[PDB]
């Protein structure tokens, strides 16, 4: 729907206003490298937690990998000029990720308790900063 | 905020210098409380240097 959506390849602008684009993919690939680099250091084996982390893009998101990677398709529905594309995946990958970020949420309350409590009070906000 | 006469009541085999650099240690050890990481007070004074 992206691609049917988005103007012919040629028509979009250039110049001044794909300098944009590029902040985007940026900052979407540092935040991911240090969401994944801050999970995967306090981690024994593959996907052990043995603390909470609540450190660079944690101490912003709680979930932000998940963020980082629905940005990355923003930033692609926005390359295409199709922000109606962005808009629905918005909705289903919101869905979808917050369900996943229940389960795995109530799963490390319930083996961690007060520290994510805390953690979590610190930072309400789940997946996009100051909107959800 | 610091009760000074229960950190006096701690120092007295010390000396003026000790008695000197006996702050520096409260908010290292102050500071040591908390949980937190070293990577990114490596950036933070890296940055600020």
């Amino acid at each position: 729907l992206a691609a049917f959506e988005g103007p012919e390849l040629h028509r979009l602008p250039g110049g001044w206003a794909n300098v944009g684009i590029w902040i985007l993919i940026v900052i979407t690939m540092l935040m991911h490298y240090d969401s994944t680099l801050y999970l995967a250091r306090y981690s024994e084996k593959v996907v052990v937690p043995t603390a909470v982390v609540q450190f660079g893009p944690y101490r912003w998101v709680r979930h932000p990998i998940y963020a980082s990677t629905m940005l990355l398709f923003a930033a692609y529905c926005t390359a295409l000029r199709a922000p109606l594309s962005l808009l629905f995946l918005l909705a289903v990958c919101l869905v979808y990720y917050n369900k996943k970020a229940k389960m795995e949420e109530e799963l490390m309350v319930e083996s961690f308790g007060q520290s994510y409590s805390d953690y979590a009070d610190k930072v309400r906000h789940k997946f996009i900063p100051f909107v959800y | 905020l610091v009760d000074w006469r229960k950190v006096s009541e701690k120092t007295t085999l010390l000396r003026p210098i000790e008695l000197k650099l006996v702050p520096m240690a409260l908010e290292s050890s102050a500071f040591r409380s908390k949980f937190l990481d070293t990577d990114e007070l490596l950036s933070y004074v890296s940055w600020f240097a």
